């Protein structure tokens, strides 16, 4: 990244790590490795490293302790070191601390009185110890596993009495140092564990976090402010920084697992991090150096570290702004009118713009003029045009076919002609006239001529396709695809779906039933076939409803015989295997062969009259035939 | 119509209408989202629901099409893709309107793109996000929602990139039933169109020059009757890109590419270009709240139509 | 499967109608059938979508898709047939 | 709800109505018309029509006129 400036790696596992409170020396402490890791700005690298020879986070003290480092060992007692005291003769251990009885899961130094320290862990007791001399003052917890106990932050700027722990139990339980046995805040902090407690650095603050991945800000001095993560947390490090409002507070957010990454949210905006700060492996902890460097370690064992005051901004690079169309003209156009705010004092909510483009247009335009509605106007020309069509043999029916195509043009010229619009009139007019010269050729029997019926046809249609005429286009597909070459099938057939779809787009079913039931083309929408068959079994044999001897029946009577009237004899309400007569209505206990309405819970017929009436006329709600439900309405 | 006011807490990042235009979907950044209805009475926009769908910010939404449900597709910065079906036996505004479907946690990275393809691939939908790869999710069996299967993934950049905050993908499907199936994705700053071929997996087709900054749209254009199609690209740079794409019948089709227009009308950021169902006009949104129209003039050449001020 | 009917061994939904192409059987379409005292009215709309077809040619189609398409025509709405299902 | 400000810019519909001509022509439509006007002037005045030459090459001067001495003195 742009604020990224240092990074090396470890060959071996690591753990924890923690910075070195000294503003003279640069190095860091990572947690057996316990190597005072020493960066540099002349070179951006790690590589002073001065190897000095869990369910744990090493700490480094402060005040007049500026030189003790603790860290966990056998899980069973705090192991505390000195830097100083790291020569070959001279012993590097200090004495050690041991009084839990089960695993220990925190321990901090304090900031205020550095002869001052705090653990705790799974043995339900907070201790208090003295590095000038077993622990000193002890607390019970009430059977509650402390997993982080943090002192109350003194950072001096332009106190430290107080502490407060983190349970399994999911209680904040705020303590004193001049009252022990005695928690002074009770706080429920989360449902399930809490496994983050941090302090905020001015203000008398606490936010927390677990299980439940909501980043919870309480007031020590039901939360203040509530950042679902929705994944566990495990790590929380406030900046230091003196923060006059609680709303201007960075605060790094981490969780441990197969998906870790260092989050910096600031207060501000809790639903927009500020960096999104990763590394190629998951991280294990982050700390924070000074104002701007902060520092991390991860699965990979590369010591990272990032500056935030040389990093992209989470969100100048999210999206703004977003525009959709609904139809041709543009009856709805969006936006959205949201300003951005700043990560220092959230949003006023934004307001989605959907406008009347043609409306609009149409208001400026006789503004202009004086010193409609063409959705209903798509719905008039699909409604009331004709799209549809329908060796001396051959001639005769190209003749034919050029007749009635003058008289579908004629027909589209005088329904343009009836809402005026003679823009397209003239174009009808120019076919109709081209279909007479192409008859009349016919009837009598280097480049083309531009009035020559194939080019002017496609020259008319290229510009059509070119301004935006989808109606006057698809209508000329239909109509002279076949007899004249216009364009690949492909394209024509793409046209005519998009069409059909444009007409699906509007609640113009019933005019796409139209263009779709005398297409030329046999796949347009769907390639199944019948996908609007109905095969029944039988009611009473249970065989499938296929009719086949009696479609044949038919067939060989209308073959010998000179009508197609026999032919509406054949039907699916009677069966042949079993020879059921017919199908009675539920309600009449009539004959029903053409239109039926089937009861969908228990599957009974009906005409549109009889299942109209009982379901409205008598308002009733059960089948008429009698069932053990309710089918209503 | 009229403008109406959300209930977001935050910035609306991507909104997607429905297949009829009488629903609107907006996600945004407060992990939410709230799906409109059109309300035939006052001509006024109503709440229907508004339901926690994520834990981060949600970057993409898409509907499905209409004869396989009210299906929405919600990407976000959880490294996740969750699928939503509407219970109209639920009350409206109440919270429990939408039930998840399935959640495609497959991503490495935060996914920033999420788009259904056409209805006649069946219910077929596509990923890109910070990992660097397409991955393309089919229900082989439509009669169940929850049976998703990852059928293509395919790398679109040589190697994954290395600033992971400094990014931001699109993808555009082709709406032609007939031509062979034809994907966008813009990646970085290059913009790659991928076809099937007879081995059934994706290959590079043709690849839309320039670019010189992040992508951040992408739109293919519905080609009524055209001899040619349309790709409408908007840049972090600040420049549309439109692009005429031609195609003449191992893939079935070779796609030549040519530059139809190039415009920098809005002086800062592009965040969104998509076009209309004619191909025609293409609005584009920048990020000083100015929204332009683009329509074609006599020669092959886009000029601005209207701008689109929001004081 | 009081909203929404399906064949109960695969799962797949029911053929669709020849009018809007949407997989019959299932209520609370996104678009309203206004076919061919407001309870009435409601009870009319909610009414239209319900499963209706020829027992001549087999073709399936919503009530109000099919009450809107025979006051205009008298053929069936599919393509390749042949049968006023109407009277 | 904001207030949205519209600026249309170059519409056809507006520019329709500044134009009291039929159709914009231009010498790049017509390359050639003086030329040809000419030579049929020429072949009208060899025929015993002297009016239709003077009306060919008035639309023609007319519209040399519109895009930019024999009987003076
Ligand atoms: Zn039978
Ligand atoms: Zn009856
Ligand atoms: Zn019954
Ligand atoms: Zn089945
Ligand atoms: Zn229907
Ligand atoms: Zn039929
Ligand atoms: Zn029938």
């Amino acid at each position: 990244s742009s604020g990224l400036i240092y990074t090396t790696k470890v060959d071996k596992e690591l753990s924890s790590i923690d910075k070195v409170n000294d503003p003279n020396i640069n190095g860091l402490v990572c947690a057996t490795h316990l190597g005072l890791y020493k960066f540099s700005p002349s070179d951006r690298s790690i590589k002073c490293v001065h190897d000095f020879i869990t369910i744990a986070d090493v700490k480094t003290g402060f005040n007049n302790y500026k030189n003790c480092i603790a860290v966990c060992n056998n899980s069973t007692a705090i192991s505390i070191y000195d830097l100083n005291k790291s020569s070959s003769i001279d012993n590097p251990l200090i004495t050690s601390l041991c009084e839990h009885t089960r695993s220990i899961n925190s321990f901090d130094f304090n900031m205020v009185e550095s002869n001052l320290i705090i653990s705790g862990g799974q043995d339900s007791c907070v201790k208090i110890w003295d590095l000038r001399s077993r622990s000193d003052i002890s607390i019970n917890t009430a059977s509650d596993s402390i997993r982080d106990v943090k002192w109350m932050p003194g950072y001096n700027f332009a106190s430290g009495y107080k502490f407060a722990s983190i349970h399994d139990s999911g209680y904040l339980l705020k303590f004193d140092l001049r009252q022990p046995a005695q928690y002074e805040k009770k706080l429920n902090a989360h449902t399930g564990p809490g496994l983050c407690l941090n302090w905020h650095p001015n203000q008398e603050y606490i936010a927390t976090g677990g299980r439940d991945g909501k980043c919870c800000l309480w007031f020590v001095g039901f939360p203040k402010l509530t950042i679902n993560t929705g994944y566990p947390v495990t790590k929380l490090k406030f900046k230091p920084a003196y923060s006059s409002n609680i709303y201007n507070s960075l605060l790094g957010i981490s969780s441990m697992g197969d998906e870790a990454e260092v989050r910096i949210y600031s207060l501000a905006r809790k639903y927009i991090p500020k960096h999104v700060l990763l590394s190629e492996t998951p991280s294990l902890g982050l700390v924070w150096w000074d104002e701007n460097l902060i520092f991390n370690i991860d699965k990979g064992t590369r010591i990272n570290g990032w500056d935030i005051n040389k990093e992209p901004t989470v969100l100048e690079n999210l999206s703004k702004n977003t525009t959709t169309w609904r139809d041709l003209d543009g009856n709805g156009l969006l936006s959205v009118d949201q300003e951005i705010g700043s990560y220092e004092v959230a949003i006023e909510p934004p307001c989605i713009i959907t406008l009347d483009i043609p409306q609009i247009f149409n208001n400026i335009r006789l503004t202009k003029i004086a010193h409609n509605s063409p959705v209903e106007k798509f719905k008039y020309l699909a409604r009331q045009l004709k799209f549809s069509y329908i060796v001396e043999a051959e001639l005769q029916e190209k003749i034919q076919t050029l007749v009635d195509l003058i008289s579908i043009a004629t027909h589209n010229a005088s329904v343009y002609l009836s809402i005026d619009d003679l823009t397209n009139f003239k174009i009808w007019i120019l076919i109709r006239d081209s279909l007479l010269w192409d008859l009349k050729w016919m009837t009598s029997s280097i480049a083309d001529p531009p009035w020559d019926t194939k080019k002017l046809i496609k020259q008319l249609y290229n510009q059509a396709t070119e301004t935006g005429n989808v109606v006057l286009t698809v209508n000329i597909l239909f109509l002279f695809q076949t007899i004249y070459q216009i364009t690949e099938i492909d394209i024509a057939k793409d046209a005519i779906a998009h069409f059909l779809l444009l007409l699906h787009r509007y609640e113009l079913f019933g005019i796409a039933a139209d263009v779709l039931k005398y297409c030329p083309f046999e796949d347009i929408m769907g390639s199944e076939g019948d996908q609007s068959s109905i095969r029944l079994f039988c009611e009473r044999c249970g065989e499938l409803i296929t009719n086949e001897s009696s479609k044949e029946k038919l067939r060989a009577e209308a073959q010998q015989t000179g009508n197609k009237k026999i032919m509406d004899k054949f039907g699916y309400w009677y069966c042949d295997s079993c020879k059921k007569k017919n199908t009675s209505c539920v309600l009449c206990e009539r004959p029903l062969k053409k239109l039926t309405m089937v009861i969908l819970p228990c599957g009974h017929e009906g005409h549109f009259q009889c299942i109209q009436e009982w379901f409205l006329d008598e308002n009733e709600q059960e089948c008429p035939g009698g069932c053990p439900g309710v089918a209503f309405i | 119509m009229q403008p109406f006011d959300s209930g977001h807490d935050d910035l609306v990042h991507d909104v997607v209408y429905d297949f009829y235009g009488r629903h609107v979907a907006t996600c945004s950044s407060d992990q939410h989202i709230k799906v409109f209805k059109l309300d035939k009475d006052t001509s006024n926009w109503e709440l229907s629901d508004s339901w926690r769908a994520h834990d981060s910010s949600i970057v993409a939404i898409d509907w499905a099409s209409p004869e396989y449900g009210r299906i929405i597709a919600s990407a976000s910065y959880d490294k996740t893709v969750k699928l939503w079906e509407e219970d109209p036996d639920q009350e409206e505004c109440s919270g429990r309107r939408w039930n998840k479907l399935c959640t495609l946690n497959d991503s490495k990275g935060s996914l920033y793109s999420v788009k259904f393809a056409p209805a006649h691939l069946g219910l077929k939908l596509a990923c890109l996000g910070n990992d660097g790869i397409l991955r393309l999710y089919d229900a082989l069996e439509p009669s169940d929602l929850r049976s998703w299967t990852l059928t293509s993934e395919m790398k679109v950049l040589s190697i994954p990139p290395a600033n992971h905050l400094q990014s931001d993908f699109c993808l555009s499907w082709c709406p032609s039933r007939f031509s062979p199936e034809k994907l966008a994705v813009s990646a970085l700053e290059q913009a790659i169109i991928y076809q099937r071929g007879k081995d059934g997996k994706l290959h590079v087709a043709a690849k839309l020059p320039g670019h010189k900054s992040l992508i951040r749209s992408i739109s293919w254009a519905p080609s009524i009757g055209r001899w040619y199609q349309l790709i409408a690209t908007g840049c972090k740079d600040g420049r549309i890109r439109i692009f005429k794409i031609t195609e003449k019948l191992e893939l079935q089709s070779n796609l030549q590419v040519e530059l139809l227009s190039e415009h920098d009308d809005h002086n800062g950021e592009v965040w969104s270009v998509s076009w209309n169902l004619t191909g025609t006009i293409l609005s584009s949104a920048g990020d000083d709240g100015k929204v332009r129209l683009w329509k074609a003039t006599y020669s092959n050449e886009f000029k601005c139509m209207s701008v689109i001020t929001a004081q | 499967p009081r909203h929404k009917y399906c064949c109960p061994h695969c799962g797949s939904s029911f053929p669709r109608c020849a009018i809007c192409l949407m997989p019959l059987g299932t209520s609370n379409l996104p678009f309203v059938i206004n076919g061919t005292n407001r309870e009435l009215v409601s009870r009319k709309l909610k009414l239209n979508e319900w499963f209706s077809f020829c027992l001549s040619c087999n073709h399936g189609m919503h009530a109000g898709h099919a009450e809107e398409w025979f006051d205009r025509h008298n053929v069936c709405p599919t393509p390749g047939c042949t049968c006023q299902c109407n009277k | 709800m904001p207030d949205i400000k519209v600026e249309l810019l170059h519409d056809d519909i507006i520019e329709a109505y500044e134009q009291e001509d039929l159709l914009h022509l231009e010498v790049s439509d017509i390359p050639k018309f003086q030329t040809y006007i000419y030579q049929y002037s020429k072949l009208l005045f060899r025929w015993g029509l002297p009016l239709e030459r003077v009306k060919i090459l008035k639309v023609s001067t007319d519209f040399r006129s519109s895009y930019s001495s024999p009987y003076n003195g």
